């Protein structure tokens, strides 16, 4: 509940067009602790908590 | 970009210019202070803060009334409002068990009413005069985007839901689509046919992916596609989310805004990308156009993308309009 | 800027 855990961007691979790269997902619910809620969702608990 | 005067204090989450039976141009945004605010646009581009209202939790989504005399808000403390604009006034129309994170209009030639989306996992239909809602339909998950363009709607519910409604008669489920994004979703946008009738849609999620979707098109496998965005860049490139989905009235192509800062015009008929900007201080987090396409508003705000410690409550939040509907113009 | 085509999968 809220944003407690802090900040990972997970890494990845892809291609792009035509090579191989890799990738960092910045975005805060791409992780596994977060996967299963919203920014706004996660935003608003961190307002309640009075974690501004 | 020129700047809008009297911003609000806090993250902006949602725009919406005023409809074409209004005289002029009006601005309407939503902050996470728990305020809803109106702005009247010059040709100038000068902006006149003209009225202002206020919510117990923050306003999420926010549209006007076909004739514009009203506005509709949704907030997080689990209420709507309509906003007579003439008196200022805003009583309560809408009542959920959770916040509500969608808020549109729908005018049909039978029935004309307000459509809320929660994340109570429902989705209510008011008359904006009895307390009751005079329809409710059931959501899979929690209410995470929407559009609504006669006589199709289309709804993005966490668990990477997606469901498609009819709206003759009375509102209704038309079709479950499984999700051309393996990621969250966030924002969604309509657009029509040559001959002004909602075809298609198209979703955007956190993954710097856009998706192109047809409701009946000929070939399904070559017609709906999937692109990347936002994604700045040997060495490693960052994915940022889609925040925002809007398409041009006139010119039937799209524009986008994501956590880079950036926001891009885009023609998916031609499957080209037009324009990308510079690279904001902090991420664009709404947008949307006025009545002829003329005006493009996109406000500047943090998204809550990287958390809590990256949340500065002292840098500006500004909204910029762009005079700017050439860009979007096909060749 | 100018126009490029799009990145599609």
């Amino acid at each position: 509940t809220g944003t407690t855990i802090k900040f990972n961007p997970p890494t990845g691979t892809d291609t792009m067009v035509s090579t191989n790269i890799s990738t960092k997902h910045q975005c805060i619910t791409a992780m596994k602790e977060y996967e299963s809620k919203s920014l706004e969702e996660l935003r608003l608990e961190d307002y309640q908590a009075n974690r501004k | 970009d020129i700047e809008v005067t009297s911003s609000p204090d806090d993250s902006i989450g949602c725009l919406s210019f005023s409809p074409p039976t209004l005289p002029g141009n009006f601005l309407i945004a939503g902050s996470w202070a728990n305020d809803v605010r109106c702005w009247e646009v010059q040709d100038s581009g000068q902006t006149i803060p003209k009225a202002q209202q206020m919510h117990t939790g923050p306003v999420l989504d926010v549209c006007w009334s076909d004739d514009g005399s009203k506005v509709f808000t949704a907030s997080c403390d689990k209420t709507a409002k309509m906003w007579d604009l003439s008196s200022n006034q805003a009583i309560q129309i809408a009542q959920h068990d959770a916040p509500v994170k969608t808020i549109h209009w729908i005018k049909a030639p039978n029935y004309s009413c307000v459509m809320t989306g929660s994340w109570d996992k429902t989705l209510k239909f008011w008359d904006t005069r009895s307390s009751n809602p005079m329809m409710v339909l059931q959501l899979p998950e929690r209410c995470y985007c929407a559009d609504v363009i006669y006589p199709m709607a289309v709804v993005a519910t966490a668990e990477r839901g997606l469901i498609v409604y009819q709206l003759e008669n009375q509102p209704s489920e038309f079709r479950r689509i499984e999700s051309p994004l393996k990621h969250q979703h966030r924002c969604v946008a309509i657009f029509k046919d040559k001959q002004n009738k909602p075809t298609g849609f198209a979703l955007g999620s956190i993954e710097g992916r856009v998706a192109i979707h047809y409701i009946n098109p000929p070939n399904p496998a070559k017609d709906n596609f999937t692109f990347k965005c936002h994604r700045s860049n040997s060495a490693p490139q960052d994915i940022y989310a889609v925040n925002g989905i809007a398409f041009h009235p006139v010119h039937g192509t799209l524009a986008t805004v994501g956590s880079d800062g950036r926001f891009s015009f885009w023609d998916k008929d031609a499957r080209t990308k037009l324009k990308t900007s510079e690279q904001l201080d902090q991420p664009i987090s709404a947008c949307c156009f006025n009545h002829n396409g003329n005006i493009f508003a996109y406000a500047s705000s943090y998204d809550w993308s990287k958390g809590h410690e990256f949340y500065n409550p002292q840098k500006k939040n500004y909204i910029f309009l762009r005079n700017a509907a050439e860009e979007l113009k096909p060749r | 800027d100018e126009e490029q085509p799009m990145e599609i999968d």
